[PDB]
């Protein structure tokens, strides 16, 4: 776990060496959530300083997307070409998130892409690092996701988990009455109908015995 | 739904009536709810059934059953022609009022569903209104119209699980 | 004109059965079925033209029928309504289209009919039963 | 003690058989009690099969008036005698070294999409089988129906001896019969007689089942059974309109009431898409109706 | 997918006797890259035009649709070619069982997430509220 | 790392191979077998199993490759498809007497997998493991290790029927809905308990744990599942197409119940 | 004999090209056979006749659609077969009275 | 089927006109039928079905043109105004929108090239609309068999379908 190894590795260290670790942290390959490592004290000390911009930079990567980092690029520093690639990978995880069937449209107003051809690249890279699953369709012009992981969280977004959850147990709920329901009714038919066949039988042949006197 | 109730009404008091024969306003108001309606079977009907009596007493039902001639015929200038002909004293105007714009509804819709290239003369004739305003009219629905020629394109417009159980109970007995 | 028929060339085919229809007429035991036999052989030939093809130029067709384009139009509407040619003809370009059908709607429309028209008899019959039950008749 | 009945006792079983009480008795064996592994091995041999018919051999053991199996093995059938009775020996031999002690009690084989029932061929194999080696038992699967109706179809039956005359007595459940196997299934019907089966497992198996339950829901929540059986739904349907052709006929002039057959087959057919329609149903509602 | 300069490394790393060509070309280790590349670019598009296979590949439209073509005749591939569309399409993936196969996954997800919870933290919530749902 | 698909009937045949044993000799004895299967590409699939024949000598099992290879033409001669895979046993965790017997195993099949079951356990989960032997050099010494793989359960209709028949052992829709009911049962259970973890997390009782709240928040993502229009257009493609079915079955019972009343009236309204 | 063993030879090797492809231009295949477009489509029409090709000719934007889209059509042909007999016995059944 | 037999003995014979006026509605010619009914005016005016006949012979126009959409796509107005004998491309345009406008037919008119096009598709069965009509119908296939199965079991309870 590298965010392991970072957290372990920055357990006193401030200043400029903090903002080292965080350009390390952002431009490392294969960590895509940085929630441990914003949470921790030494982190987010840097709001008072001179290294804010770090600090801003870390919650963009955190929980921001890239077209945040397009009205908001002046204040933060230079991005490398492994920081870029990583934004726009978790921006295409931002996207596939709310809607699992994403138009080519979108995706090139999003990423800043020329061609199709670049945009497709930068999917099939996604796709490889394993954060999406998912296909593309080039005459629907469609990138159809099937998983995506989930990006960091704040304070004020277990709202929406528990009201989710709730409306999922209250489904289950529901239809669990309404089977329960319908095996009652089923039951009480096959009851009835046996009990009127079986009263019918017994008024023919009290019938049948008293024409037989 | 102002304008069944009313319908109701009419034809209950019709029905009822002082031995058979209604007053002319109720004969009037029928008459023109029927044609509301698109009733044209009805509305022949109770002209035919209304006494020359009341034909010749009452004047306007000459002119309603001419609006009404023309609505059975399908000819849409006659309609508007013959609409804005003849009025009553708050008793006939709100629906007759509402003839003209459920007339204009269904020579849209007509339009729409039942032609792929109109000219606007002719749309103009079968809406009512007049040629520039029928082009111009037709702007954020974008129907494509054209210059020169004047041609106009028209666009063209829970209980299952109980149900099934009760299915399934009806069958196996 | 049997081997012209079976290599696809109908122009020769029929002209050359066009030319030997006077001499045959002259026959004793084939003069009567003469013509019968003609229009069947001829309307063969449509349906073996139009087999391969999804959707075919009727210029085309009509050169190889020697006939002009009404009349083939005409021949190929009486085809069309009774007999194996399963298409539509598209007379503002002149172009005979193969018709695929529709199994599923079709058995839909089938099926709801048949269900109409049996609950229109269990109607009538369960009001034939009310009459008999009755005795109800004119005398 | 659950388990004791997978202890083997060979001085009994000697006893018994040499002291055999179904030689005075014909309606002696009236039990069966099927292992749950060889119930599960039948069903998953018989459905790899496909649509066409494996026959195995089935171990066990006697206990009173029951027929207990415990095991089971495919022959290979690519044959009656030679290949078939070769590979028998080699696999009983085989298997008495690794601690399976149990000798042969009866063959299974599957009867895909006609039922459970034994034809005239059935009938001659059992009783050829019951004339030199007894007890014995015929088990017959339908590996299709199983799948339908959501209910294992398994059925032991044991023939009765040639020129034997049972006295009626004969509950004989309704059974949705193809037309072209319908006159097999009248001439023998009452050369054979059905027993009642049950099923055991041991202890480790029921604690294994119930930890395997925790992760098993998935696939039961994820069935779709209206897409599994479609060529099934489509030969039913075939056979009841011929059914139904036939019913008419005997209609028009003038089995008993042929309609009301041709009628029960219908509803079944019906019923069992209802089923697998309203599972769907059930499945939509869960999932899809969450619509945030 | 192998791109090319990973093969124009690989190529630079082997010796001379390792690079088995024709007498008239087609290097036996580009056209299996090639093929191993239109195998696995068949796992990731539902669909692809030929100038964007030929780009992929980084070979010409032309020898893009003979190849997939040769692929698709021998059994090694599953799909169809579109000539007029110039569109290969690969596996169709029917909606109803992916619907099946979603359910599945996302029961996964919930049975994986239940797991970890107990087994990361248990007393507290995990056995507490198993049993309070019990009784 | 491949990925192993596993057969129930694969535990069954483990668990009745140990209980037979222990019943047989009188105390808990560890068995050693086979398995077969497939494997298509990197995916291994575990069907089914056969018991092996062993020995001990000194304090060590040595595996009769002869009765091996009997037994392999035997399951050849039936299961054409099938191929061996590798063995089981029945015990705890991995031991160096299970790194001897995968090294002799080792010598029939280049990659053989090593499942384990535990006979004796107290935890509430399967106790099947599935471990991949893994070569590595150590001060120069070259040693075997056990790498554990994650198995799944496979789908198949009539195992998922013969299974719960087992499992359960005792109208028509209410027989149908008992099986649903008793999985909905369990998502609902599962839902609520990891609907109150999180609200504990929310209000305070328990540590912050960031990795169960990211895989909370992609679990929500995940509804609703598949609502694309093509979907739709399916679902009710199958909806009508059993609607149609349920139609003409009302119909044959209704041409059925008026022929039997016709027969009646008939013969109660008429003389022939 | 020449033209026949020419005729063979394009035959197969028109055949096998027709494999993969599911709409495919005519003149494609005049480039590949090295023919002219109408005898291509007289060979065209020659195997379509006889049963070896499955598909049919566009004519009048020249190409050759295979037939290679099928689906599970039984279940529509065994509903019209129940519908007929339905139809026929409930027809039996309510004549029977009078 | 169940019919008297007076109606197939002595009651058709009286009808002879309207027989005739079929055989004529069997073949479509617009103008024998006209011929006819002009030739049997006093007949159909004295039993005062007079206008029930007016009506069959404007239908037999509009089930021409319904017969030119199972072989025809795209027909030219004075092209349709020919086979079904409308005398004019007006009055076949005004047929074929007073068809539409009551949804016989399945057709688009265009006024630029003066054709008109057939496109025969009434309705796909994908919608929960035919699923609300299956389940109509359904229901009252049920309640016509609970009816049927009230009257049986009212019919086997009678002492008279006792004794036999
Ligand atoms: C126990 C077996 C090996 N056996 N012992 C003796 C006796 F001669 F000793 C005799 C036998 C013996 O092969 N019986 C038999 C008979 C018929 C069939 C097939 C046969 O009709 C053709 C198929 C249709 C069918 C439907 N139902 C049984 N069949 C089978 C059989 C069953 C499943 C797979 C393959 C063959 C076995
Ligand atoms: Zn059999």
């Amino acid at each position: 776990n590298l965010l392991e190894q970072f957290i372990l590795l920055a357990k006193g260290t401030s200043g400029s060496a903090l903002t080292a670790l965080i350009s390390q942290v952002l431009e490392a390959p294969g960590v895509y959530v940085f929630g441990e490592l914003l949470e921790l004290a030494n982190v987010q000390e840097l709001a008072e300083g001179a290294n804010a911009a770090y600090l801003q930079l870390l919650n963009l990567f955190a929980y921001g997307t890239y077209p945040d980092y397009i009205a908001n690029k002046e204040s933060l520093p230079e991005l490398s070409t492994a920081q870029q690639n990583k934004l726009k990978h978790l921006t295409i995880v931002s996207l596939a998130s709310r809607m699992k069937c994403i138009p080519y449209s979108v995706l090139l107003k999003d990423l800043e892409m020329r061609n199709l051809r670049e945009l497709e690249d930068l999917i099939i890279e996604a796709v490889y690092t394993d954060i999406i699953q998912g296909k593309l369709d080039q005459r629907n012009q469609l990138l159809e996701v099937d998983f995506c992981i989930g990006r960091d969280i704040r304070k004020k977004d277990i709202n929406n988990i528990v009201k989710t959850l709730h409306e999922w147990c209250d489904g289950c709920e529901a239809v669990l009455l309404g089977i329960e329901q319908q095996v009652l009714r089923a039951n009480q038919y096959k009851e009835n109908h046996n009990r009127t066949q079986q009263q019918v039988e017994a008024e023919v042949t009290n019938i049948k015995k008293t024409l037989k006197a | 739904f102002s304008f069944k109730k009313l319908l109701d009404q009419c034809e209950n008091q019709e029905l009822e009536a002082p031995g058979g024969i209604a007053t002319p306003p109720v004969y009037g108001q029928l008459l023109a709810l029927y044609l509301l309606h698109n009733d044209m079977n009805n509305a022949r009907y109770l002209w035919k059934r209304i006494p020359p009596a009341i034909k010749s007493a009452n004047s306007e039902l000459g002119g309603i059953w001419s609006v009404g001639q023309r609505i059975w015929q399908r000819d849409f200038p006659g309609i508007y022609t013959t609409i804005n002909a003849h009025q009553w004293s708050e008793t006939v105007q709100p629906i007759m009022e509402a003839l003209r714009d459920a007339t204009r509804r269904r020579a849209f819709a007509l339009v729409s569903q039942a032609y792929t290239s109109i000219i606007a003369d002719d749309f103009a004739a079968f809406v009512g209104l007049p040629v520039e305003e029928a082009v111009k009219g037709i702007l954020e629905q974008g129907w494509q119209a054209d210059s020169t020629t004047r041609m106009v394109l028209p666009r063209k417009p829970e209980q299952q699980l109980a149900r099934l159980t009760d299915y399934v109970a009806f069958l196996e007995n | 004109i049997i081997f012209k028929f079976y290599e696809s060339k109908y122009a020769s085919c029929l002209k050359m059965l066009d030319e030997m229809k006077d001499n045959l007429l002259l026959d004793m035991y084939l003069a009567p079925h003469v013509r019968t036999l003609y229009t069947q052989i001829r309307n063969r030939a449509l349906i073996q033209y139009f087999s391969p093809y999804v959707s075919a130029d009727m210029h085309r067709m009509a050169a190889a029928f020697n006939t002009t384009v009404a009349a083939l139009e005409d021949e190929l509407t009486q085809l069309i309504l009774e007999g194996l040619i399963s298409a539509r003809v598209d007379s503002h370009s002149k172009i005979l289209y193969a018709r695929d059908v529709d199994q599923r709607s079709t058995t839909f429309e089938k099926s709801l009919l048949m269900g109409k028209e049996f609950q229109r008899r269990a109607k009538a019959m369960m009001l034939r039963a009310a009459v008999l039950r009755n005795q109800i008749h004119v005398k | 003690s659950i388990d004791e009945i997978y202890k083997y006792d060979k001085k009994q079983q000697q006893e018994i058989l040499a002291a055999k009480p179904w030689t005075k008795d014909h309606h002696y064996f009236k039990y069966c009690k099927i292992s749950a592994l060889a119930l599960l091995k039948m069903v998953m041999h018989a459905r790899s099969g496909g649509n066409l018919e494996v026959m195995g051999l089935m171990l066990g053991k006697v206990d009173g008036e029951t027929m207990i199996i415990m095991d089971s093995f495919a022959l290979p059938v690519e044959n009656a005698q030679a290949a078939a009775y070769e590979y028998m020996a080699a696999y009983i031999e085989n298997a008495k070294q690794v601690g399976r002690l149990e000798n042969a009690i009866g063959w299974y084989h599957s009867h895909p999409g006609y039922g459970c029932w034994l034809s005239g061929i059935d009938v001659s194999t059992q009783m050829l089988n019951q004339q030199f080696q007894e007890p014995f038992v015929a088990v017959v699967i339908d590996p299709t129906r199983t799948i339908s109706a959501g209910k294992v179809n398994l059925g032991a039956f044991r023939t009765y001896p040639k020129g034997y005359k049972p006295p009626d007595e004969g509950p004989s459940e309704y059974q949705t019969i193809p037309l072209n196997k319908i006159e097999d299934f009248g001439v023998h019907c009452k050369q054979y007689y059905a027993l009642e089966v049950s099923y055991f497992k041991s202890s480790l198996d029921r604690k294994l089942l119930e930890l395997l339950w925790n992760k098993y829901w998935v696939n039961t929540l994820s069935s779709s059974s209206l897409l599994t059986n479609a060529d099934y739904t489509t030969g039913q349907v075939f056979d009841l309109s011929e059914k139904l052709e036939q019913s008419e006929a005997q209609l028009g002039r003038g089995s008993e009431d042929k309609l009301a057959k041709a009628t029960r087959d219908s509803c079944k057919t019906t019923i069992e898409a209802i089923h697998g329609l309203m599972s769907q149903v059930i499945k939509d509602k869960l999932f899809n109706q969450i619509n945030i | 997918i192998i791109r090319g300069n990973q093969l124009q490394e690989f190529a630079a790393m082997l010796m001379p006797h390792q690079k088995a060509t024709t007498a008239d070309g087609s290097s036996i280790l580009d056209r299996a890259v090639i093929e191993h590349n239109l195998l696995s670019a068949s796992k990731l598009y539902n669909n692809i035009t030929f100038e964007e296979l030929g780009a992929l590949l980084e070979i010409p439209a032309a020898k893009a649709e003979k190849i997939a073509s040769q692929m698709i005749t021998e059994g090694r591939m599953n799909g169809f070619i579109d000539q007029i569309d110039g569109i290969v399409h690969f596996e169709t993936r029917e909606a109803l069982p992916t619907w099946d196969k979603q359910i599945q996954s996302l029961c996964f997800q919930v049975n994986n997430l239940l797991e970890k919870i107990s087994q990361t933290a248990p007393e507290w919530t995990a056995q507490a509220m198993e049993a309070q749902m019990a009784q | 790392s491949v990925s192993v698909a596993l057969h129930p009937l694969v535990i069954l045949n483990i668990s009745d191979h140990w209980i037979r044993m222990r019943s047989q000799e009188g105390r808990p004895v560890q068995v050693i077998g086979a398995l077969i299967g497939k494997q298509e590409g990197r995916n291994i699939e575990v069907m089914n199993s056969f018991e092996l024949l062993s020995h001990t000598v000194e304090e060590k099992i040595i595996i009769d490759k002869e009765y091996y290879y009997t037994k392999e033409e035997q399951f050849k001669q039936v299961f054409k498809e099938l191929e061996f895979l590798g063995w089981y046993t029945t015990g705890g965790p991995p031991d160096p007497s299970d790194i001897h017997v995968h090294k002799q195993v080792c010598e029939i099949i280049e990659s053989p997998l090593f499942l384990k079951l535990n006979p004796m356990t107290k935890h509430t989960d399967l106790p099947v493991s599935v471990f991949e032997s893994v070569i590595d050099i150590i001060n120069g010494e070259a040693t075997m290790l056990f790498a554990e793989l994650t198995y799944t359960l496979a789908t198949e209709e009539a195992e998922r029927i013969g299974v719960d028949h087992v499992a359960r052992m005792t109208s028509t829709v209410a027989e149908h809905l008992i099986a649903q009911h008793s999985a909905i049962k369990m998502l609902h259970s599962r839902v609520k308990l990891i609907l109150e973890y999180v609200k504990a997390s929310e209000a305070g009782e328990v540590p912050f744990n960031h990795e169960i709240l990211r895989e909370a928040y992609a679990l929500c993502h995940c509804l609703p599942v598949l609502s694309t229009d093509k979907f739709k257009t399916d679902f009710y493609d199958q909806c009508n197409d059993v609607g149609l079915m349920a139609y003409l079955g009302t119909i044959t019972k209704t041409c059925n119940t008026m022929n039997q009343f016709v027969n009646k009236f008939n013969v109660l309204y008429d003389r022939q | 004999h020449i033209e026949e063993l020419l005729r063979n030879i394009r035959t197969q090797v028109l055949i096998k090209l027709i494999k993969p492809y599911t709409r495919i231009h005519i003149p494609f295949i005049s480039k590949e056979l090295n023919i002219d477009v109408a005898d291509v489509e007289s060979l065209l029409v020659q195997c379509i006749l006889d049963n070896t090709i499955h598909g049919r000719i566009d004519q009048v934007n020249q190409l050759l659609e295979l037939d290679h889209q099928k689906r599970g059509g039984a279940r529509y042909t065994a509903l019209d077969k129940w519908t007929n007999q339905l139809n026929s016995l409930n027809q039996a059944v309510v004549s029977k009275l009078a | 089927k169940y019919t008297s037999q007076i109606v197939g003995r002595f009651i058709k014979p009286l009808s002879n006109a309207y027989h005739e006026l079929a055989q004529v509605y069997s073949t479509n010619n617009p103008s024998e039928l006209r011929n006819l009914v002009n030739k049997h005016s006093e007949t159909f005016t004295r039993d005062n079905n007079m206008g029930l006949v007016k009506q069959c012979l404007s239908s037999l126009y509009k089930k021409n043109i319904q017969r030119l959409t199972k072989t025809f796509l795209t027909l030219s107005l004075q092209d349709m105004a020919s086979r079904v004998q409308l005398s004019g491309p007006q009055e076949a345009e005004k047929y074929v929108l007073h068809m539409i406008e009551d949804g016989e037919i399945f057709a688009s008119i265009n006024q630029k090239d003066g054709m008109v096009s057939f496109h025969d598709n009434p309705e796909k069965y994908n919608n929960p609309a035919m699923l609300h009509n299956i389940d109509q119908e359904m229901l009252k296939c049920i309640e016509l068999d609970e009816r049927l199965k009230a009257m049986d079991q009212e019919i086997t309870v009678n002492p008279q379908f006792v004794q036999k």
